[PDB]
């Protein structure tokens, strides 16, 4: 998916918030990993995406 | 009369309701945990520190 940068903190294993709530919840037990890399020049625009 | 004649049985009765006040005890503890209620623990803190 393409989210914040900020709200990485959010999608931490076993996290909860709003996010972590009602969009995706992560497991408690995640056996994995995350690579989060920027998207602003691609998925940006000049009038807001 | 004397208060001390039955001695050894009354040392078992109180090492034994001791024993299992001190279990009871160990329960209202902390061992580093912020509180003794496991309901507590889950009410004022998140899953993932819970």
């Amino acid at each position: 998916f393409v989210i914040r940068g900020n709200e990485v903190s959010q999608i931490a294993p076993g996290q909860t918030g709003n996010i972590a709530d009602y969009n995706y919840k992560l497991p408690d037990d995640f056996t994995g990993c995350v690579i989060a890399w920027n998207s602003n020049k691609l998925d940006s625009t000049v009038g807001g995406n | 009369s004397t208060p001390s004649a039955l001695g050894k049985l009354q040392d078992v009765v109180n090492h034994n309701a001791q024993a299992l006040n001190t279990l009871v005890k160990q329960l209202s503890s902390k061992f580093g945990a912020i509180s003794s209620v496991l309901n507590d623990i889950l009410s004022r803190l998140d899953p993932p520190e819970a």
